[PDB]
């Protein structure tokens, strides 16, 4: 338990960037804890972010670097953050023919209709960014999508 | 700090020299008022001297660089500044959308004062309620309008 | 579903892939959705709102309505995976409601066939359906039940395979009253054994040589009973024979348990056999005169006790078809007369009056006696003589004249009954003659049709006999099930911990047939002159009340609502019976002298009466014992035709009528038994593919062993080791386990999708990050240069150097 010196230096780094953008004053608007946390490598669900301090609209609450540190490590206590393993069993729930292909109409339906719904815009972005193409009707390889998404925007 | 790069110092070498001719390199009283002759503008006594106050006394070229120890402090090089403005200009040249730039300086980064904001608006190259950065970068060093 | 969900024939058997995909994905929440009792449609689906004490609050679906149902009245509904389910044994929640739903929902989507364990349930569609094509027959021929969707052909086919496979007789027991279409089904089952018999490789059809009989057999064996307009009051076993190659080699019918009693007694809204009201109709007047009667049914005590006619029944027309069939079966119109005359003879026997002097009865009319004497071809003088005052023996011959009035009337009713009984046997020996083919028989697949379990507002000695019969039949089933589940559990190496399921009904059966049991107490009490409905009653109470769980006692109803004297708990529920009359109804004494004497004149009568003083219950026991000795000598199969509604109309379900039949059916009984074991059984692979999401691991799906996975998903769920047992190919689950499992999968799948959406949110932001860093350096350089400018723009020197150099 308790973060390390380097871990702290890291949070601080992301942290400084964030308070810089909403006005360098040592505070980061609570409506940015999730984004902040994502920049530290984590992948929090909205339920997690709200149970840990996030708010919806700006101007409500603010956090110092020292307050965010404990939020970061509590957050990182959860282990079902999700594995390739898990994402795979889930896509197959939808894999009608068991080849590993899924209509991009459907995945996008899943992503915008189920769970913590995603925006039309966000779906296009992640598909463009991971460079995942659909064929005539030799659709989307859902594992291709999973790996690139899990690999991040900056591969190498 | 030493950021007073050779490009800047040598540039300051030709500057201090045109004036000079003063007993072996010293921008003295006369060297100055004389200058304001081929300068096309008015020269005031007291002030001409108040400008001396700034350095201990007697201005060779060394002290002339030390005097410019407030000029270097921030001066990020030539281009660097243009690129910096670039980043906030999607629509290539014609430049930055006023609103943005205001919100950009007034309440982001190292916030600008509502007072520093105006000092900036008074001159600011503008049209279509939009900003002109390459013209602003020019003003910084300045080769005139 | 099977073969091709889209193949045309499967329109009323399958449900298309898309349509089922659809049906299996409707909204659902195992935490609230549920079954709830509905005064109208039996049971209805709903959602729970709140809870408190043993008083739950709910909201129904199809109608919306907040009702307050008790805790032990909320019914777990099965998740969507189970909708339109094919075999109710697969259901995870096996409650009455759930049984009702699965069946209803399938009939309301055009499907009439549904499996429930060994049973094949088939509800009346009330409209021709494609279902019986010789094209479909091929899509079933030779296939094992699970290969195809539910279908009567499946059970008939497999019964045919088993027969050729194990080389032992088979039997199909089919239940179902009136509008259940039980006869069509028997017809189509016999057609099928025909199509396959000559299928292999190389005047009248079988289905019609046999259906041809039904009019006659029904005239003498069916009748209207309080709750059924045409009830066969006997059981018939249609044995279709085969040779050693599976070749149809012949057929014949053996009958059991003819309800003689009806011959001389009808209660209220009932009546004797159909024929009696047929003969006395305007279709063959001559006959009505050869018989020596007047077309007025209501004038014969042996026929008038109950009703005169039935709604929706035309006696004239029937007397017509009955007679016509009598000719098609091809039998001399002279025999066809005797048969009618003996029937007629039974009419007059009930008219004979008797008076006594001291304790010796004597005639009074002599007209009837000569009518009967004649119709039977014997001398009235003698008949009256051996009825009123017979003679028996020792080394000499005494006048057993003991006879009084009570004894003769009774002695006569017995004759009537004895005549009818022999007439019926003979009548069957004939169709059998009409059926005997040259061919040799090796095996057979018999079809049994018998009166189903009865429960009226007033059950008497007739109901008890019929319920006693069904009870031993249900037991027969319980036993068959027991032997197969035992074999099943051993096939998968699971621990079988059960006593024969048959024993669950032995107590009731024993309470009826063992010494000191109901029938025996009745018998012995039949031998006491002054015995009464009260002395017999008390002797039942003495012997069993409080002394046996099965034997209970009711309580006085609604003034006229008959007095019940005791109730038995049958597999189909608890039945309350009245005791009034049993002592009279049971006497069926044989009178030797009348027999010897009846062994004269008229040809049929010779034969007939040519082939102690007992009782109806002793004869019932004997016939029932024989029926059973025969069923247990065959491999049984069970079809259950069901009447969907009172008002013969398609796609409509009467909840109460259906459930009622299910309890008399043995269907609800078989499920009672499934509940006590491990009804759900899944192949490891199906489990792995359905629940891996509950305990994912990095090992690629294609290398993971199904059993290994199943085992780890279950223990990781810390599921009670009592709720399942891992077999050699399947895992056995108890009630509700899959109910839980499905609910966790839906839960987990929903959380996993949010997590993925989380990783995308992460990716987008982490990418936006680098742009945010670059822009910071940028906005930093700007804010300080603009600031350093705000300074120097006034520092004289800054200005100078700015002019001093453009001029270099
Ligand atoms: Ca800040």
């Amino acid at each position: 338990s308790q973060l390390t010196k380097d871990e702290i230096e890291e949070v601080r780094e992301v942290f400084d960037l964030f308070d810089f953008w909403d006005g360098r004053d040592g505070d980061v608007d609570a409506a940015k804890v999730g984004d902040l946390l994502r920049c530290l490598g984590m992948n929090p669900t909205e339920a997690q972010v709200h149970q840990h301090g996030g708010t919806k609209k700006m101007g409500e609450k603010a956090y110092k670097l020292e307050e965010i540190l404990p939020i970061y490590e509590e957050m990182s206590s959860k282990d079902t953050g999700t594995a390739a393993d898990e994402f795979m069993e889930a896509f197959k729930t939808f894999d009608r023919e068991g080849q590993g292909l899924i209509s991009s109409a459907e995945i996008r339906n899943v992503l915008k209709m189920l769970g913590e719904r995603i925006t039309e815009d966000q779906c296009n972005d992640i598909f463009t960014f991971c460079d995942i193409r659909e064929d005539i009707d030799g659709n989307i390889k859902y594992e291709d999508l999973m790996k690139k998404v899990m690999a991040g925007p900056f591969p190498d | 700090r030493v950021k007073l790069s050779q490009r800047q110092m040598q540039e300051l070498k030709e500057a201090f020299t045109m004036i000079d001719q003063d007993r072996d390199g010293f921008i003295g009283m006369e060297d100055l008022k004389d200058m304001f002759s081929s300068l096309g503008r008015v020269p005031p006594d007291d002030e001409l001297n108040a400008m001396l106050k700034e350095c201990p006394g007697q201005l060779n070229f060394t002290a002339f660089l030390t005097l410019f120890g407030e000029k270097v402090s921030g001066t990020d090089p030539e281009d660097a500044l243009r690129n910096a403005f670039s980043m906030f200009d999607e629509d290539g040249q014609g430049f930055i959308p006023e609103d943005y730039l205001k919100d950009l300086l007034e309440n982001m980064g190292d916030n600008f004062s509502k007072e520093e904001i105006k000092n900036v608006w008074k001159d600011a190259p503008l049209k279509n309620k939009q900003f002109n950065y390459n013209k602003m970068v020019d003003i910084k060093g300045k080769a005139e309008d | 579903m099977t073969m091709d969900f889209s193949d045309p024939d499967m329109e009323f058997l399958c449900l298309t892939r898309q349509k089922l995909m659809e049906a299996t994905s409707i909204p659902f929440d195992g935490k609230k959705n549920c079954w709830v009792p509905d005064p109208d449609f039996g049971f209805v689906g709903a959602e729970i709102q709140s809870t408190k004490g043993d008083e739950v609050t709910v909201k129904t679906d199809k109608t919306q309505e907040t009702r307050v149902v008790k805790k032990d009245d909320i019914g777990q509904r099965n998740p969507p995976k189970f909708e339109m389910n094919m075999d109710m044994a697969n259901l995870t929640f096996l409650n009455e409601a759930s049984i009702l739903h699965n069946l209803r929902s399938r009939y309301e989507s055009g499907f009439i066939y549904t499996y429930s364990g060994l049973f094949c349930i088939a509800i009346n569609p009330y409209r021709r359906l494609p279902i019986y094509t010789q094209g479909l027959v091929d899509k079933y021929r030779g296939k094992r039940r699970a290969e195809m969707p539910p279908h009567l052909f499946s059970i008939a086919d497999n019964a045919y395979q088993y027969m050729l496979q194990d080389r032992e007789n088979q039997s199909m027991l089919i239940t179902g009253e009136s509008g259940a279409g039980k006869t069509e089904n028997t017809k189509k089952v016999i057609q099928y054994f025909a199509l396959v018999a000559a299928s292999l490789a190389g005047k009248g059809t079988l289905e019609d040589q046999i259906v041809q009989c039904n009019p006659v057999l029904e005239a003498y064996g069916n009748a209207k009973t309080t709750r059924n307009n045409n009830s066969s009051r006997f059981g018939k076993f249609i044995r279709i024979h085969f040779g050693t190659q599976g070749k149809i080699a012949g057929a014949d019918i053996e009958t059991y348990l003819l309800e003689k009693s009806r011959v001389t007694y009808q209660q209220s809204a009932e009546r004797n056999y159909h024929i009696f009201y047929q003969l006395l109709s305007p279709a063959f007047p001559e006959n009505i005169e050869k018989i020596l009667a007047v077309p007025d049914p209501g004038l014969y005590g042996f026929i008038n006790q109950g009703t005169l006619t039935v709604d929706g029944i035309d006696d004239e027309e029937e007397m017509g078809l009955t007679d016509t069939a009598f000719d098609v079966l091809g039998f001399t119109d002279e025999e066809k007369l005797s048969m009618y005359k003996c029937t007629g003879c039974i009419l007059h026997l009930g008219e004979m009056k008797w008076k006594q002097r001291g304790e010796q009865a004597e005639a009074d009319g002599t007209a009837e006696a000569e009518k009967v004497a004649f119709l039977l071809g014997v001398n009235a003088g003698d008949l009256l003589k051996c009825l009123l005052k017979p003679k028996i023996k020792v080394g000499t011959e005494y006048v057993t004249q003991g006879r009084n009035k009570d004894q003769v009337t009774n002695s006569i009713a017995a004759l009537a009954k004895s005549l009818y009984d022999r007439m019926f046997n003979w009548l069957v020996r004939r169709v059998n003659q009409t059926l005997d083919t040259k061919a040799k028989r090796q095996f057979f697949i018999g079809v049994l049709d018998i009166a189903g379990f009865e429960i009226f507002d007033f059950n008497s000695f007739e109901q008890l006999c019929i319920n006693y019969t069904n009870e031993r039949l249900q037991q027969f089933f319980n036993h068959h099930m027991f032997v197969l589940e035992q074999e099943e559990y051993k096939k998968e190496g699971i621990v079988w911990e059960f006593i024969d399921f048959g024993l669950d009904l032995q107590a009731c059966i024993e309470l009826i047939e063992k010494p000191m049991g109901i029938l025996s107490i009745l018998e012995e009490e039949c031998m006491f002159p002054k015995a009464s409905d009260t002395s017999f009653k008390n002797k039942l109470y003495d012997n069993h009340l409080g002394k046996n769980p099965m034997f209970g006692k009711p309580k006085p109803p609604k003034a006229g609502c008959a007095e019940a004297h005791f109730c038995l708990h049958h597999y189909a529920g608890s039945v309350s019976y009245s005791i009034a009359g049993w002592l009279d109804k049971n006497k069926d004494p044989i009178n030797e002298n009348v027999v010897e004497l009846l062994q004269n004149s008229k040809e049929p009568i010779v034969k007939m009466l040519f082939t102690a003083f007992q009782t109806i219950s002793s004869v019932h026991k004997e016939s029932l014992n024989k029926l059973m000795k025969n069923l247990y000598s065959t491999h049984p199969h069970f079809v259950r035709c069901i009447i969907p509604n009172e008002l013969k109309t398609p796609g409509l379900i009467d909840a109460a009528l259906v459930l009622h039949q299910l309890r008399c059916n043995g269907v609800l009984e078989g499920i009672r038994i499934c509940r006590k074991g491990f009804p759900n059984r899944i192949i490891y692979s199906e489990f792995k593919q359905r629940y891996s999401i509950l305990a994912p691991n990095a090992v690629p799906s294609g290398f993971a062993d199904g059993k290994v996975v199943t085992d780890k998903a279950l223990s990781a769920l810390q599921l009670d080791p009592n709720e399942y047992r891992l077999g050699n190919t399947k895992v056995f689950f108890k009630a509700g386990v899959l109910g839980m499992l499905e609910d966790m999968r839906d839960e987990r799948l929903s959380k996993i999708i949010s997590m993925f959406q989380a990783h995308i949110r992460g990716y987008l932001m982490r990418k936006a990050y680098k742009k945010l860093q670059d822009q910071r350096i940028g906005l930093t350089l700007i804010q300080r240069n603009v600031r350093k400018w705000l300074v120097l723009r006034n520092w004289e020197w800054w200005r100078l150097f700015n002019k001093v150099k453009p001029l270099l």
